[PDB]
């Protein structure tokens, strides 16, 4: 993956980028537009990794700037608590039942032993899923690679970290394992992963480098929990990914510099895995025909409601993930009658949208 | 202006040899800067890679760089710089600058060995 | 006396004993596949008795490096018996099926020959 | 240390694997008396039957040179040789009858025989040197019986 300096300037595309957010790509659109006419050496998925506090955002933004890639930060719960109109839904909690109240990252940090925190972990996985297809829509349709601050593959370690600390039961672990077995097999594993290795204590020191109140007055950021994440990462997750992705582990006790991390990438030969068609490295990203490339692009553009509807699994034995029916009706009549989500986010007259009388357009892969 | 082939299989031509050489030389300096100053290997590697970095920075043409260095073609210079970077990463852990790890045993390096003396 | 040497695959005697027992388990599993494949005139029970005798004549050693060298050599013979890598003439070499036994009493040794 | 890419087979390894590699990189305490008879591949009959003689080789009495005397050597006991009935050569069933192993001191040969488990013995020790005075004036002497009658 050539950087900005070896290329001699900004990256030029091999063909015209497809407007994937505006034009729907389907089977009948696959004849005129072909997927592999845009792919190059820069069209790879790079996922940066690491512990709780490792400077992933600034390093990933600098890696996106130097390699001419699209930056995708880690998804937080302000994507669904704050809708497209800017109204935060964390102010609806007096009217909501206590089993249906808002629960975000700071609510996990203040109250770790809450039931809905397990739901929160499951919710976070869905949000990571909700960006990963948005990663794979960007690589396949435009031909420019992406960088991800965290991965949907990188989220079961958080589940096991809550489970070994006692914040989750066996039932929520079994539920999240069933959703992971149901959903992760439809994704393509990333091309390259960068893990920023840190000790258990130094991350805590980096907590004091952040000075936010809800992460310093909390209880979860202890010696056993961060050691549990470090053990889970380096003993299960990275060893499972290194059979597919070229793993790069750096020590980040110091500040570090993104240029040497860029310069280690071009020393990797990515064409040595194409000699064997049954090689485990880059197995999900090789396609022998142009029609298989268009088949994957159709699966990742026209079948994103398919992959989001694969989460509809029934699990009723747990009492932490089952919403009460009276509480569900009260939640519906508060949440869907709130300003900003009475209708579909295009057609909402209460938030100043004009020209609704002649408008019949809807968003492609849009949450209703 | 580009080389058609190196005349040597397994090594393709390099699009930007100068930046690859300069990055490898900077990484060799970063690996050798952690060595102690009393070690002679650090001084020898610093002298080598400073001379090679001045040769890369002084010459902009590829074949002029290959003539000025004089070791060989520039892809083999990239190979040599990568090998010395691997060495400079390894010798921090191998710790060579200290004293002898094992003393000489009696009659270990004597030839002919069968004598009484 | 005392000597500081580099170890071979084990630090103390317990790990070397565990490796010898792993050899015995692997040779026990490998004997019924040796019998049915190599075309040798030895019953499975005779093969296990010969394996027991081969371990018995090396019970007497005490040094852990000698024990681990024996473990390495036994693992080499196991790897030469998992893959066939050999013939039936070399498998029967443990039994010494061609050598006629010699007497141990001094009168028969005096009668037969000076050896 | 260096801020480059770390080695993946050491960072991702389990703590039991880091303990396993560091214990084999150390130094263990062993006795210096080591019996290596089952390792050397010698048959057990030659171990329990053969006797090993450590000796300085004899000087050839017809030759004044002592360069071949200047080493010690290990040799094995002479077994039965016989005449083959076909043609008359000297057949021998002894594989170790032709091996002389050179050594510097008898202590080295004794430790080598204790290493290989042979039944060793030393035939003779190192020869002490007696100071003998030799000069030409004794040959022509006055009232002495050492006056030479030759020349
Ligand atoms: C069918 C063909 C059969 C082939 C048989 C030949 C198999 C190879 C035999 C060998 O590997 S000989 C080397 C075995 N290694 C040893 O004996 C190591 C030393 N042994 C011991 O210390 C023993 O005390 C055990 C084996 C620990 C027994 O002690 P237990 O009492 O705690
Ligand atoms: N309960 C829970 N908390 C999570 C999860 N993923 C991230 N967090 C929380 C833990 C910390 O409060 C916070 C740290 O976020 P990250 O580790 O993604 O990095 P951060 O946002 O600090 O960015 P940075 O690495 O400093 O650039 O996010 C998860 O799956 N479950």
């Amino acid at each position: 993956i050539s950087g900005k300096t070896m290329r001699g300037g900004p990256r030029v595309p091999k063909a015209a980028p497809y407007p994937y957010k505006t034009k729907k790509y389907s089977v009948f659109n696959a004849i005129f537009d072909k997927t592999s006419k845009r792919f190059d050496e820069n069209s790879k998925v790079i996922c940066v990794e690491g512990p709780i506090a490792a400077g992933k955002s600034k390093f990933a933004k600098e890696l996106a700037e130097e390699l001419d890639m699209e930056y995708y930060p880690a998804v937080d719960l302000d994507l669904i608590y704050i809708n497209s109109y800017g109204y935060d839904m964390r102010k609806l909690d007096p009217q909501l039942p206590p089993s249906c109240r808002s629960y975000d990252v700071r609510n996990f940090c203040l109250d770790p032993s809450h039931d809905l925190a397990a739901q929160f972990q499951i919710r976070m996985y869905m949000l990571r899923y909700s960006q990963y297809i948005d990663a794979l829509q960007h690589v396949l349709s435009t031909g420019q690679g992406v960088v991800l601050e965290r991965s949907p593959y990188s989220d079961f370690v958080f589940m096991e970290a809550m489970f070994r600390q006692g914040y989750l039961s066996r039932g929520a672990r079994s539920v999240y394992n069933e959703l992971r077995q149901n959903t992760i097999g439809e994704l393509l594993k990333p091309h390259l992963v960068i893990y920023l290795d840190l000790p258990v204590d130094a991350v805590k020191k980096q907590i004091k480098a952040r000075n936010v109140d809800y992460e310093v007055q909390s209880k979860v950021f202890s010696d056993a929990y961060l050691s549990d994440l470090e053990q889970l990462y380096k003993q299960q997750y990275l060893k499972d990914i290194s059979t597919h992705a070229e793993l790069l582990i750096y020590d980040w006790t110091a500040g570090g510099e993104t240029e040497v991390v860029v310069e280690d990438i071009e020393r990797i030969d990515f064409n040595q895995f194409e000699a064997d068609i049954h090689n485990k490295k880059m197995l999900d990203w090789r396609f022998p025909l142009e029609a298989e490339w268009c088949e994957a692009r159709i699966k990742y553009c026209h079948e994103k409601p398919d992959l989001m509807n694969y989460f509809n699994v029934p699990r009723f034995d747990v009492p932490e993930l089952v919403r009460s029916a009276d509480d569900g009706k009260v939640w519906r009549d508060v949440w869907f009658n709130a300003p900003g989500m009475k209708y579909r986010p295009g057609y909402n007259a209460d938030m100043g949208d004009e020209g609704l009388l002649t408008k019949t357009k809807i968003g492609i892969n849009q949450g209703i | 202006i580009i080389k058609a082939s190196t005349g040597l299989t397994g090594l393709a031509v390099s699009t930007n040899p100068h930046h690859t050489l300069s990055a490898l030389y900077g990484k060799i300096l970063r690996a050798v800067s952690k060595m102690p100053q009393d070690a002679s290997y650090r001084k020898y590697t610093e002298q080598l890679v400073k001379q090679r970095a001045d040769s890369v920075a002084q010459h902009k043409d590829i074949t002029a760089l290959e003539k000025a260095v004089g070791c060989g073609q520039v892809e083999e210079l990239i190979v040599q710089a990568e090998n010395e970077l691997i060495l400079a990463r390894k010798m921090l852990g191998w710790k060579p600058w200290e004293k002898l790890v094992q003393a000489a045993p009696a009659k270990q390096w004597d030839w002919p060995p069968a004598q009484i003396m | 006396a005392v000597q500081q040497v580099r170890p071979i695959l084990s630090v103390d005697r317990e790990e070397a004993r565990k490796r010898a027992l792993n050899l015995y388990k692997a040779w026990y599993r490998q004997i019924p596949y040796i019998v049915m494949d190599y075309d040798i005139p030895m019953t499975v029970e005779q093969c296990r008795d010969k394996l027991r005798e081969e371990f018995v004549k090396h019970r007497n050693v005490t040094d852990i490096r000698v024990i681990d060298m024996l473990v390495i050599k036994g693992q080499m013979e196991l790897k030469e018996s998992v893959e066939i890598w050999k013939q039936k003439g070399h498998i029967m070499r443990y039994w010494k099926e061609s050598q006629d036994p010699k007497p141990t009493d001094f009168l028969s040794k005096f009668i037969q020959g000076v050896n | 240390t260096d801020g480059g890419p770390l080695d993946p087979k050491t960072a991702l390894a389990r703590p039991e694997e880091l303990e396993q590699r560091n214990k084999l990189s150390g130094k263990i305490t062993v006795p210096t008396a080591v019996n290596l008879s089952p390792i050397s591949g010698v048959p057990e009959e030659h171990i329990r039957e053969r006797r090993v003689r450590i000796h300085i080789p004899p000087k050839n009495a017809m030759q004044s040179g002592t360069d071949n005397v200047n080493t010690w050597q290990i040799e094995f006991d002479n077994r039965e040789r016989w005449e083959n009935p076909l043609m008359g050569w000297a057949s021998s069933g002894d594989p170790l009858s032709n091996m002389n192993v050179q050594f510097g001191s008898p202590e080295e040969a004794i430790t080598f025989c204790e290493r290989n488990g042979w039944r060793w013995y030393v035939d003779g020790a190192a020869k002490p040197k007696k100071e003998r005075v030799k000069n030409y004036g004794i040959n022509f002497a006055w009232n002495k019986r050492t006056r030479v009658s030759t020349k």
